[PDB]
């Protein structure tokens, strides 16, 4: 329930094929950009960086928790279903 | 009638039974007011 990793914008490349190494069964790759992950302060910085580097991008809007009305006294409601049967 | 602080006067609970309190409640249900209602039958309704 920690929110400290949802604060910066990320740039990740599309994942390519990983196969099994015939000798050891390791995960092989031929994708140089499989681990490349860039971090940005805003969406605009990320799109500018992607555009000047010529990378086609899709960017999705940041999803933040909506504000919620929390009331401890609702747990003991006189006539509402918010009353809890256990605590 | 005279002052009698030389005797206990709480000897009734010596003859109480397992159902004395609940029988007293049963006989008390006679004269009570109608309970209030929250509208529903239970919070799960």
């Amino acid at each position: 329930s920690g929110v400290n990793n949802t604060k910066k914008w990320k740039m990740e490349f599309d994942t390519r094929e990983r196969w099994e190494n015939p000798l050891m069964g390791w995960s092989s790759t031929a994708d140089p950009l499989s681990n490349l992950v860039l971090t940005f302060s805003t969406k605009e910085d990320a799109v500018a960086f992607a555009e000047k580097n010529g990378w086609s991008f899709d960017v999705e809007e940041r999803k933040v928790p909506k504000p919620k009305s929390k009331s401890y006294g609702a747990n003991f409601s006189w006539n509402k279903r918010t009353r809890v049967s256990t605590k | 009638e005279p002052f009698d602080n030389s005797t206990y006067r709480n000897l009734q609970h010596h003859e109480y039974s397992t159902y004395t309190f609940l029988d007293l409640n049963v006989e008390l249900s006679k004269f009570r007011m109608p309970q209030p209602s929250s509208g529903r039958q239970s919070p799960r309704h």
